[PDB]
């Protein structure tokens, strides 16, 4: 389990080539199917392709229809204008509130992880330094155990 | 779940690259003694 | 987070061994002394 | 930790040659040039509860048994005293020397034996139920600093002919000198394990010295530098830590030296102190230092 | 700012109280009666527990080019097939992260198995060079 990142300084895919032989061995209603089966079939539902382009010489009420759709465009196209001049702007305001939370979420969690990794790094010096007074103390003895005996 | 894992996968990858190192240095020394 | 505490794992538990490992280590080289020791008794 | 750290600690009234700390690290005692003993607490408030008379000389070098039990003063007076830790009473008075005892070291874990030097040339033995010199070397100078090795079988002393020696008590032969010193050795101190000693020499360079069965031959391990000897000509004694880990020595340019003796860097080099330093001291289970200068004061450092 | 369900940027947010976490109402609404609880921290949470923050009307300007026709055909239009086509790829992108963690964790344990049994080769080499 244990292998120290910060102290070791001195594999990966020769690692992952070991641990991957060791891998060797070892809710809606009728809204859903009708949108499963768009997505599935990759074909959206046709809409009203008719008021576009109509013909002059039925017509009679498409001319009607035509008529106070225009109405209804100018009234609201008039209110968007000054309706859209007044906003035209103020909703510009609050994406730019909107936009600046975020970042400074992505700074809060910049700074914990940034101490967490500092950490982890300071910890290991600690025991790699413990190994390595360890490995001294090991060869000592190695040497040691052998003149001992060479003596003998 | 994947992230801690491919993190601890690789950095349980740098225990082996270290033990191998060791394990070798034990071979040659012992036979060589 | 997480990884911290795996961090922290790997900490103790290397050296304790290491520890213990050096322990041993430390009788070999108690004992092999004595036996040079009593070359100058047998003197 | 104690207190606050710094515990200055006065009531000395002339120069202050060593200091020890008990055994278990509850108690400490001081002495020098005011032919005095005090024993004082290391916790609490520090205290003085027993003074020590019975000496007509400046107390060279203190020690203690593994106990905390008896307690061994060399004076210059000839003669050595041996008392009990509590109590205060003189139990054991012995007078061989025929001139001022330098230093004097208890043979611990062994049966009871102290092995003193003095000005005359002599390396001497005594065991305390005897009232008589055990074993008698004239080596042909003035000897400054003596100790034992953990197995009681070696006198290793220091002189002022620039050479450690080391005596074996059953060949009564000198075994062993050690050369690398440019002047006179004032100060040895064994370790706890027994595998390195540590000394100071008036050529300013502090020596480790490993004595072991099996040597490399010429035993010149580690080196340290900074120390000040100077002509007031003191006898400077160096003192181990617990765990082997630092080193401490005393100086005579009013500083306290510590080195880490893996690296054999200088970890502290606390000030404090007006006078020159005589013995610097690690208290057995916390880093707490007891420093004892010619200033006729003492200081805690809390690490 | 937005949804914690949707990624919306909701016109009538709703602050529940066991959580803090702003919701669009008709999103949270429906959670609720779905199972009562909430559904980041699956803590009890009733409809009544809610609390509305103020919004003043949340900016949406009507385009220019704003009828009863674009807006009943092609607006209309676009909203349920980006309703459609992010779900379903929504749905696809679950498995996929489902079946990564599983054979993530599969790789994992074989490595685990080596380290193990490298730890006592290792040492025992070691060991022996030491006797």
């Amino acid at each position: 389990v244990d292998a120290l990142p910060y102290f070791d300084q001195g594999v990966r895919e020769a690692a992952a080539a070991l641990v991957e032989e060791e891998t060797r061995r070892y809710t809606d209603i009728m809204r859903n199917e009708f949108e499963r089966l768009a997505a599935r079939q990759p074909i959206e539902l046709l809409s009203m392709k008719r008021y576009e382009l109509p013909a002059p010489s039925e017509c009679v009420n498409n001319s009607m229809a035509q008529l106070e759709h225009q109405a209804v465009r100018i009234e609201n196209l008039e209110l968007m204008s000054q309706h859209g001049c007044n906003a035209w702007k103020v909703y510009n305001e609050n994406l730019v509130h909107m936009i600046e939370h975020a970042q400074k979420e992505l700074q809060k969690l910049r700074k914990h992880i940034q101490d967490l990794n500092w950490q982890r790094k300071n910890m290991q010096l600690t025991a790699g330094s413990k190994l390595r007074e360890m490995e001294s103390n090991w060869v000592s003895l190695v040497s040691k155990n052998y003149e001992i005996e060479r003596t003998i | 779940e994947l992230s801690h894992a491919l993190y601890q996968h690789d950095a349980a990858c740098r225990v082996i690259a270290r033990l191998t190192k060791e394990v070798t240095a034990a071979r040659e020394a012992l036979a060589t003694l | 987070e997480e990884l911290k505490k795996h961090e922290d794992s790997a900490i103790p538990r290397r050296l304790e061994c290491l520890k213990e490992d050096v322990q041993r280590q430390q009788e070999r080289e108690k004992e092999l002394q004595h036996r040079y020791a009593d070359l100058l008794l047998e003197k | 930790s104690l207190q606050a750290p710094i515990m200055l600690l006065s009531g000395h009234e002339g120069e202050v040659y060593c200091c020890k700390f008990h055994p278990n690290g509850s108690t400490l005692a001081s002495a020098g040039f005011d032919r005095l003993i005090l024993l004082w607490n290391v916790y609490g408030d520090c205290d003085n509860y027993a003074t020590l008379k019975g000496h007509s000389g400046a107390v060279m070098e203190l020690h203690y048994n593994t106990d905390g039990s008896m307690l061994f003063s060399a004076s210059t007076d000839k003669t050595v005293a041996v008392w009990d830790s509590e109590t205060g009473e003189r139990v054991k008075r012995l007078k061989g020397h025929t001139s001022f005892v330098n230093s004097c070291y208890p043979a611990r874990r062994g049966p009871q034996l102290v092995c003193t030097g003095s000005d005359d040339g002599t390396v001497k033995l005594w065991d305390i139920r005897k009232k008589a010199a055990i074993q008698t070397f004239q080596n042909t100078y003035q000897v400054l600093a003596v100790t034992f090795n953990d197995t009681s079988d070696q006198i290793i002393s220091g002189g002022i002919d620039n050479d450690i020696k080391v005596w074996d008590l059953r060949q009564n032969k000198l075994t062993y000198t050690m050369r690398g010193h440019a002047d006179s050795v004032t100060g040895l101190s064994l370790s706890s394990e027994g595998s390195y000693l540590l000394s100071n020499a008036m050529d300013n360079t502090v020596r480790v010295w490993d004595v072991r069965p099996f040597a490399p031959k010429e035993r010149c391990v580690k080196i340290f530098q900074g120390n000040v000897h100077n002509f007031e000509k003191n006898l400077l004694r160096c003192s181990w830590s617990p765990d082997g880990s630092k080193i401490a020595a005393g100086s005579a340019d009013r500083f306290v030296y510590v080195w880490d003796t893996t690296s054999r860097r200088i970890l502290y080099k606390l000030p404090g102190h007006a006078g020159s330093i005589n013995e610097v001291a690690f208290h057995p289970d916390e880093p707490i230092i007891i420093s004892a200068s010619s200033d006729k004061r003492l200081y805690m450092g809390e690490i | 700012l937005i949804c914690s369900i949707s990624n919306e940027v909701p016109e009538h947010p709703c602050v529940s109280p066991v959580s803090n976490h702003v919701y669009e109402r008709r999103l949270i609404e429906k959670y609720i009666a779905e199972n009562g609880t909430d559904p980041i921290n699956n803590q009890p949470l009733s409809e009544e527990q809610l609390i509305d923050i103020k919004v003043a009307h949340p900016i949406r300007p009507k385009p220019p080019s704003a009828t009863s026709i674009p807006a009943i055909l092609k607006a209309l239009q676009d909203e349920w097939d980006a309703v459609m086509l992010h779900s379903f790829t929504l749905r696809q992108q679950l498995q996929t992260t489902r079946q990564e963690l599983s054979h993530a964790l599969y790789q994992h344990d074989a490595a685990c198995r080596v380290i193990a049994r490298l730890t006592k080769e290792v040492t025992a080499a070691r060991e022996a060079l030491a006797t």
